């Protein structure tokens, strides 16, 4: 449990600081990232998507 | 290099120190079974298994006690071990009943 | 995250010994039956202790649970490409906590 | 009137005779001699079904049965005149036993189900496949009787235990634990089936990932 | 066979101390297993030892 802790630590940060990557569409480049701000919506659809795991 | 060695020092056994004794002298581990005389010519009885704990967890057989068509398995008994009472007895029955080359089938 | 905490209640009742016990407990078709010590503590805490069951098998599920969402994220990482120029490394990470998870399951169950 | 198996003789000359002989003596094509077999060969053989049998191959399964009205008894006795094989229980009354057949010590009989039985059928009576066809049936719809004589007779290919080696506790142990655990409750829920880890995989699979992957699927948007 | 003796008055002097136990001659020596879970559960209780003056 401690290595998978200390690895998984290591993945989320090295995947937030590389932003993700996307699919092609309108107006989607290899130089920007289209979505949501993490401020009102994706915080609380991840801790939804939490919940319902959980349940 | 001398501290790994010292680390990882304490678990490395050697699989082949005669630690068993038998009728011709000591062996190692493997090869060692618990059908193995230990004083040249002692007898090893084909107890069965009975399921109970009152005197008897191991009792001898006759080759009468089975039919044609009939399996059993069997292990080994040497009398010096007796019927489970004492605390000595139940240790001795308890290291017979698990032993991972002890157990036979009788056909 | 649910393994976690499950696991740490569950180390609250375990107890990892072999030495060798005659049962006497609750759960009679195994009265004075001879079992090791680490057998009997799991015989409690599905048996006497209030909710113990409910807890180890959300503890069972959630390893499976965790198994088949690797094994899915690996098959979208395979197959949309996102694992290239900028991101072997992740990937690498990746396979190592896949090996981990398995042995770690494996220990687990054992 | 125990001095009448003319029936008996009356319906093994109408319904055996081609695959046994006329005088029980084994047609050297299909049947066996069935001279030193007794009553509870009969009676386990007829009363499950397993008799008589159609083409005949690597194992006869259990059908229904077509005796009863106390012609099992017949063929039975008829047989058991030719010969000196075991015999089934008998209660005070002179009908067959069910209720005297089951020990009371589940313990015991549980260690010896496992040690002897549990490896062709399972650890709690359900079923086992063997070698090329044949397999080792579920314990569940048989009753007590049949259990007693199905390891007394050692029908085919099943090890045939002796009432010396097998002691007349031990296989009143052996039915009373049979018997508790196949009409015992699951305690933790909906039991898959009774065996390991292939149908909790399977209910994982198509129950929890698709509820996972369905609720994934409403939530984030599809581009 | 004894890790419990009973005692007389006379197996101690005017200036001797002694810890002593709870017998019950139903539990016997420490033959059996039985026996000798009784007694192991016997020496190990926190309120059993006594003081004899
Ligand atoms: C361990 C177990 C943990 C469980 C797992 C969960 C943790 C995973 C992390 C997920 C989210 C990460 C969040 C985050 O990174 O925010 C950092 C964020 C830094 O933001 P940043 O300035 O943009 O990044 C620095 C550079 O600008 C960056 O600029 P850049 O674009 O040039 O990036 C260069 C980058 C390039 O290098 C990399 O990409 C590799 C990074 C891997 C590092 C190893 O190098 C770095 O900067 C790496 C930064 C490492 C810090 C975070 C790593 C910690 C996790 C490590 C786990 C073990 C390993 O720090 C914050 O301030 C967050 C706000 C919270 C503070 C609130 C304080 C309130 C008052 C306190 C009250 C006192 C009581
Ligand atoms: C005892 C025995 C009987 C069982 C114990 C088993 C054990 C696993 C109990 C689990 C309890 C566990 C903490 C349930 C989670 C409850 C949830 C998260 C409530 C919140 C859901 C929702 C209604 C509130 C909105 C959530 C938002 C607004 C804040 C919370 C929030 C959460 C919770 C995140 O995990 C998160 C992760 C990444 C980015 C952001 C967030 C985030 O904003
Ligand atoms: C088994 C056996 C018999 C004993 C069991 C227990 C045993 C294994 C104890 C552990 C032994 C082990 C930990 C030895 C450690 C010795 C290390 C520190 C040798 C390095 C010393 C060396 C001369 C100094 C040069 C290294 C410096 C320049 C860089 C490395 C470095 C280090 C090491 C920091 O701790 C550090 C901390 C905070 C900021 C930066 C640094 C940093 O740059
Ligand atoms: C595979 C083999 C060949 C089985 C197939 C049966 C065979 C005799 C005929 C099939 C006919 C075929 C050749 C023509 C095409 C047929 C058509 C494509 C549809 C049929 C496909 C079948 C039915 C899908 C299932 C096949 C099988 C391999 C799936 C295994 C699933 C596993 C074993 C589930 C395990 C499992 C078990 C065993 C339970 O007892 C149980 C009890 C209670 C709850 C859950 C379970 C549970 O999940
Ligand atoms: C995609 C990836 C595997 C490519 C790797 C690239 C490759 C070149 C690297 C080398 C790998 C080597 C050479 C060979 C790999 C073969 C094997 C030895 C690998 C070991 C572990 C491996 C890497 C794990 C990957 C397995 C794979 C990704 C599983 C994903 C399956 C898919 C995507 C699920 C989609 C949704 C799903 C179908 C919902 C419906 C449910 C169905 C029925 C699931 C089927 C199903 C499954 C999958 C069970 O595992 C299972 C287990 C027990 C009982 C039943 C089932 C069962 O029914
Ligand atoms: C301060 C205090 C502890 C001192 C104690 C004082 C002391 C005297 C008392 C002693 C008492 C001791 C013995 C015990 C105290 C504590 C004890 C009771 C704890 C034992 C276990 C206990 C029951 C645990 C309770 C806690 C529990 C209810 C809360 C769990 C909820 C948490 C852990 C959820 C966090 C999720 C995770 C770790 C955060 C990761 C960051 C988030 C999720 C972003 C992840 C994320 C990233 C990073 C992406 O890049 C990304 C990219 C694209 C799509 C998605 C994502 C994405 O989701
Ligand atoms: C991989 C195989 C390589 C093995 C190389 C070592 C060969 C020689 C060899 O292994 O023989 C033992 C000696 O061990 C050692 O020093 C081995 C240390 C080398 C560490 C290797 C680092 C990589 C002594 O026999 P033994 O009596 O069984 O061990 C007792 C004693 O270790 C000691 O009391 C204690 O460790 C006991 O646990 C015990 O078992
Ligand atoms: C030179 C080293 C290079 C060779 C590669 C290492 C291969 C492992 C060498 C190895 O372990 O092989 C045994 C040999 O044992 C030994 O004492 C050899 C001495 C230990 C050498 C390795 C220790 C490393 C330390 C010195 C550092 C075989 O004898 P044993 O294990 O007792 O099994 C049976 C009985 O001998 C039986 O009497 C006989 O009848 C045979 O059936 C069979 O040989
Ligand atoms: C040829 C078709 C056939 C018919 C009809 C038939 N049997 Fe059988 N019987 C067999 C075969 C084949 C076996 C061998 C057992 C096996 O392999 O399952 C057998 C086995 C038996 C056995 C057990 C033999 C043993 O050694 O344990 C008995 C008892 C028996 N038959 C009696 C009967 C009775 C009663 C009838 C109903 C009148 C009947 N048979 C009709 C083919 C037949
Ligand atoms: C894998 C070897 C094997 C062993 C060991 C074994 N069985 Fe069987 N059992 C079988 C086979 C094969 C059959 C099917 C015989 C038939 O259909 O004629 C069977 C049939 C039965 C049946 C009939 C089931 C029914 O529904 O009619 C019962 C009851 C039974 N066995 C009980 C036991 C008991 C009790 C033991 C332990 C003493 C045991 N068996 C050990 C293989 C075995
Ligand atoms: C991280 C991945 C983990 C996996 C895949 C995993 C898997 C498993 C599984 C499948 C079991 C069997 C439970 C049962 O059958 O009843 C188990 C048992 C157990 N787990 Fe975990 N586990 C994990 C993490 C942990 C952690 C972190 C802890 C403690 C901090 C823990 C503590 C325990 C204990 C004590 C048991 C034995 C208790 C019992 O069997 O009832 N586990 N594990």
């Amino acid at each position: 449990p401690g290595i998978i802790l200390a690895l998984i630590g290591l993945h989320l940060a090295l995947v937030w600081f590389q932003k993700h990557t996307q699919f092609p569409g309108p107006g989607r480049t290899e130089h920007n990232v289209v979505g949501v701000r993490v401020m009102p919506v994706f915080a609380f659809k991840s801790g939804a998507f939490f919940a319902a795991i959980v349940g | 290099l001398g501290t790994l060695v010292a680390f990882a020092g304490g678990l490395i056994k050697n699989p082949w120190k005669p630690v068993v004794p038998t009728a011709e002298g000591k062996k190692a581990v493997l090869w060692t079974s618990g059908w193995t005389p230990r004083y040249q010519g002692e007898t090893i009885y084909l107890a069965r298994a009975t399921g109970t704990e009152d005197g008897p967890p191991f009792i001898k057989m006759r080759p009468e006690d089975m039919d044609a068509g009939g399996m059993e398995t069997v292990f080994p008994w040497r009398e010096s071990d007796g019927d489970g009472t004492t605390v000595e007895s139940h240790h001795k029955l308890q290291e017979i009943a698990m032993g991972i080359r002890n157990p036979v089938m009788l056909i | 995250v649910v393994l976690l905490i499950t696991g740490v209640y569950l180390t609250l009742f375990f107890d990892p010994s072999m030495v060798d016990v005659t049962y006497n407990g609750v759960y009679q078709p195994l009265r004075g039956v001879e079992m090791s010590r680490a057998y009997q503590s799991a015989l409690d805490i599905s048996f006497e202790v209030r909710g113990g069951l409910f807890v180890r098998q959300i503890h069972h599920w959630a390893a499976l649970m965790f198994a088949a969402a690797i094994m899915v994220h690996l098959a979208r990482i395979f197959f949309t490409g996102a694992f290239r120029r900028p991101r072997e490394t992740n990937w690498v990470i990746g396979s190592l906590l896949l090996i981990l998870a398995m042995f770690e399951g494996y220990f687990g169950y054992s | 009137s125990s001095a009448l198996l003319r029936t008996g003789k009356q319906l093994f000359d109408t319904s055996c005779v081609s695959c046994h002989g006329a005088n029980l003596q084994g047609v050297p094509d299909h049947g066996p001699s069935l001279i030193g077999v007794g009553e509870a060969a009969v009676y386990f053989q007829v009363s499950t079904g397993r008799m008589p049998a159609m083409r005949g191959e690597a194992q006869a399964p259990r059908k229904d049965p077509i005796f009863d009205e106390a012609q099992i008894d017949a063929i039975g006795a008829y047989v058991q005149a030719n010969g000196g094989g075991p015999t089934v229980v008998r209660n005070p009354d002179g009908s067959i036993a069910t209720q005297s057949l089951r020990g009371n010590d589940l313990g015991r009989g549980g260690d010896l189900f496992r040690l002897n039985c549990a490896s062709c059928h399972n650890f709690t009576g359900k079923g086992g496949a063997l070698s090329s066809g044949k397999y080792a049936p579920d314990l569940a719809p048989a009753n007590e009787q049949q259990i007693l004589t199905a390891m007394l007779t050692g029908p085919q290919n099943m090890p045939k235990f002796s009432n010396r080696q097998l002691s007349f506790e031990a296989k009143k142990d052996i039915i009373a634990y049979v018997k508790v655990a196949t009409e015992a409750r699951q305690p933790g829920g909906y039991l898959l089936g009774g065996f390991g880890p292939a149908p909790e995989g399977m209910a994982m699979w198509i129950i929890g990932m698709v509820a996972a992957i369905g609720l994934a699927l409403w939530i984030g948007a599809r581009s």
